[PDB]
């Protein structure tokens, strides 16, 4: 059994936690930075009236 | 210099100065670009200017979000399975400029 | 609990469960990375935290021999290596920082698969180094070096495993270790990246490996400077690579050359096995008084036995001779008066005096004088530059023809750049030595007339300085009239002609 | 007016007094006017302005403190200055143009007179960098799903 698991990814479990939350994160960041690209392209059109 | 913009005119105008703390988190864009819109006696001129410093702001968040992105997925493809005369100008007339009488 | 696991030399099996272990490994980390970081140092943010502070000394000093006496399972030592490399990056944590080198370097004794983590590890985050004057040298040797670096020193004596041919392949396990690590370090280091360099870092790198090249008790110092100095120049020889990366590779050989000439010029200016018996019992003595001497000795030892099989490469009379050698080296080997540390320091001095890279300086030079005739000008101009600084040194260097063909053809070279570095050499030269000028003075003040803004200005210092300097010269009249000639010729060297 | 020093190198050294006597390197500028009403943002009540020009150094000295050729240039054009427009400035017989000038340049021309003119150049600037954070934001999306 330990023949049949031998090229087991060991340290998957830090792999895991640290790049879930490290997601998460990042999935914020996007949304913020998507928010602010509308707000931009509002004021200009403001301007240009 | 002062105010709750100073950061828009500093990116519009110097830039450099502008570190990589400033830029981050230092201003929320959906507030700052809505204040500066009905902000009392707001010149043309100046607003043209305050818009592409908040459009550098924008760009700027923008690489380096990509950056840190990029970090992170070259990280995740890691595991641990354990199993003489050479060049001279031709004699002196080319830097020995003759004194004058 | 990691007292009671340890403190006899034996115990029965099965007395320490692996759960135990677990816990007080995860119980440090979480203590110590959320608690006594923020506390110490403003960089990652009462008695109470001090006596924190010491419990965790104690526990850090007695896990690393603990986990020196008996095998474990990989899964801990993840946990444990993350936990000990963490140290190294806050302030005022100092005897916390070499606990955490003795485990670490037990952890890198022993398991021969997490070398190449653990040097990942101290890879990418090099950048959160501390790099503050203050506190920034807290590793004794007056006389203070880096931390990371006695670190690095440390892990590479490490492996050497003492048990036939062992003793070949584990000194070429050493030396690839070396080479990789410093290959990796060097090539990560030249390049301008993003945001951030690596060249100042590089820089006390190198000027600690020189402050630490030759002492009784750090070994494999002397061999990281042959293959830096090896990859240096076969790094910026060819035409393939970047340019920054070759400047700077110039300046860090330009530097080693200097420290190495100078220490040589102030320094020196069956008897071999009483000299190499004696250093080694000093060795032994202080195994007893202090730690971590073992791994140097058995450094000391594979070397030899190394070198004896070179000078068998380089007879019947010497390959007998040389046997003893080796016989002798086995016995002592099998083994394992009133010497101190100026005499072992001697001792060691006079063995490197025999190794082949005491003889490397001439080389270096030769090397740099290849460089001069090139088709390209930063390089050249960091050549000159280097050169200037060694010449200042040791300012009996400016006899060998070659480098007096080298200096002038660069002094008539066709970009003002290299024009103006050649003049700042001969000038520094010059100013140095107060006679024996003379002779280079035609050469020198031909130079005014030279059609670019330095090489005037420089001249122009140049004469400043000796005309105050060595007055009663015999040329103060013809200096005075060139120099009150060029005082229309521009507007910043008008400037500096009326100040002067 | 900014316009006047984009002559060739031969121009800036044929524009020094070259009478008699020697030959000058170092010629120099300077203009002082009164913002009284405040016009002119800078609080003083008489405002220098002077150019330093040689054959390789051109500065500017606004009340003894040297400038970097751009906030003078921003600080004019707060004042009401056009540092580019010809108009206001009538050169010698040359004022018959203004009147068969083609229609688009006096579009132009008014255009600026609206106070709309720098906006125009910050907005086509920005537009680049609009696009290129989108190509940005397409590469960032990608990288998130892998």
């Amino acid at each position: 059994e330990l023949k049949k698991y031998s090229h087991v990814n060991k340290k998957a479990l830090d792999q895991f936690v640290n790049f879930s939350e490290q997601k998460e994160k990042l999935i914020k960041r996007q949304e913020e930075l998507d928010r602010g690209y509308k707000s931009i392209m509002e004021l200009m059109n403001v301007l240009e009236l | 210099k002062r105010g709750p913009l100073a950061k828009i005119w500093l990116a519009a105008h110097w830039d450099k100065k502008l570190t990589k703390a400033h830029v981050f988190e230092c201003n929320l864009e959906s507030s700052v670009e809505s204040i500066i819109s009905p902000k009392v006696k707001m010149a043309l001129r100046t607003s043209g200017h305050l818009l592409l410093g908040v459009v550098r702001i924008y760009h700027r968040k923008a690489k380096y979000l990509l950056a840190d992105c990029n970090e992170a997925f070259i990280k995740i493809k890691m595991a641990f399975r354990p199993g003489i005369l050479q060049e001279n100008d031709f004699g002196d007339f080319g830097m020995d400029d003759r004194e004058i009488m | 609990t990691t007292i009671n696991i340890m403190t006899s030399p034996n115990m029965p099996k099965a007395v320490y469960i692996e759960d135990v272990i677990e816990r007080v490994i995860q119980y440090t980390k979480f203590h110590l990375q959320n608690t006594l970081y923020p506390q110490y140092d403003p960089v990652y943010r009462q008695r109470v935290i001090v006596m924190l502070y010491n419990k965790v000394c104690d526990i850090v000093s007695s896990l690393s021999e603990l986990l020196e006496i008996q095998l474990l399972t990989d899964t801990t030592i993840l946990q444990v290596s993350s936990m000990g490399i963490t140290p190294f990056f806050v302030e005022n944590v100092s005897e916390l920082q070499l606990c955490a080198i003795k485990l670490v370097t037990a952890v890198f004794s022993r398991y021969e698969k997490h070398r190449q983590l653990i040097l990942e590890e101290i890879f990418t985050s090099l950048a959160r180094l501390p790099t503050s004057k203050r506190s920034l040298r807290n590793f004794r040797l007056p006389m203070y070096i880096q931390m990371v670096t006695a670190l690095v020193l440390q892990l590479i004596q490490c492996v050497v495993h003492l048990p036939d041919v062992v003793i070949t392949n584990s000194y070429e396990t050493a030396m690839r270790t070396a080479q990789n690590f410093l290959s990796i370090f060097l090539k990560k280091c030249g390049s301008k990246q993003g945001e951030e360099d690596y060249r100042p870092l590089f820089e006390n790198f190198v000027q600690d490996l020189l402050s630490t090249v030759n002492k009784p008790e750090w070994p494999a110092a002397e061999l990281l400077l042959s293959l830096l100095g090896r990859l240096l120049v076969h790094q910026f020889s060819n035409k393939s690579t970047e340019m920054a990366l070759r400047v700077a590779s110039l300046d860090y050989l330009g530097t080693v050359a200097a420290r190495l000439r100078k220490d040589a010029v102030t320094s020196k200016m069956d008897e071999i096995q009483q000299l190499q018996k004696a250093l080694l019992d000093y060795l032994d003595e202080n195994t007893e008084t202090d730690p971590s001497l073992v791994f140097s000795r058995k450094f000391y030892i594979a070397q030899w036995f190394r070198d004896t099989t070179l000078e068998t490469e380089k007879k019947e009379i010497e390959t007998t001779g040389q046997i003893m050698h080796r016989a002798e080296n086995r016995k002592k080997f099998l083994r394992s008066d009133t010497v101190d540390y100026d005499d072992a320091c001697l001792i060691v001095r006079y063995l490197a005096s025999m190794r082949p890279f005491a003889q490397s300086f001439d080389i270096y030079l030769t090397q740099i004088l290849r460089v001069l005739g090139e088709n390209a000008i930063a390089v050249r101009t960091k050549a000159m530059k280097c050169l200037s600084e060694v010449v200042a040194v040791d300012p009996s260097i400016l006899a060998r023809l070659d480098m007096q063909r080298g200096v002038h053809g660069r002094l008539m070279d066709n970009s003002t750049s290299v024009r103006e570095a050649a003049v700042e050499l001969l000038g520094r030269f010059v100013l140095c030595r107060p006679q024996l000028a003379e002779q280079y003075y035609d050469m020198l003040i031909e130079r005014i007339l030279d059609t670019g803004i330095s090489v005037r200005k420089r001249v122009i210092k140049i004469l400043r300085d000796i005309c105050i300097e060595q007055p009663t010269f015999p040329k103060i009249t013809e200096m005075c009239v060139k120099m009150i000639r060029r005082v229309n010729d521009e507007e910043g060297i008008k400037k500096l002609v009326n100040e002067t | 007016s900014d316009e006047f020093s984009h002559l060739r190198p031969e121009q800036r050294l044929a524009l020094l007094h070259e009478g008699t006597g020697p030959r000058v390197i170092s010629a120099f500028v300077e203009i002082i006017f009164d913002n009284s009403d405040n016009r002119l943002p800078i609080d003083k009540e008489e405002v220098s302005l002077r150019r330093v020009i040689g054959a390789k150094k051109d500065q500017y000295f606004l009340d003894k403190k040297m400038v970097t050729k751009n906030d003078v240039m921003n600080l004019l054009e707060s004042a009401g200055f056009s540092r580019s427009n010809p108009y206001y400035i009538v050169k010698q017989g040359k004022i018959n143009q203004m009147a068969t000038a083609p229609d688009s340049q006096r579009l132009k021309l008014l255009r600026e007179v609206a106070g709309t003119r720098v906006y125009d150049e910050r907005k086509e600037e920005s537009i680049s960098l609009m696009k290129e954070t989108e190509g940005k934001r397409e590469k960032i999306n990608e990288l998130l799903k892998y």
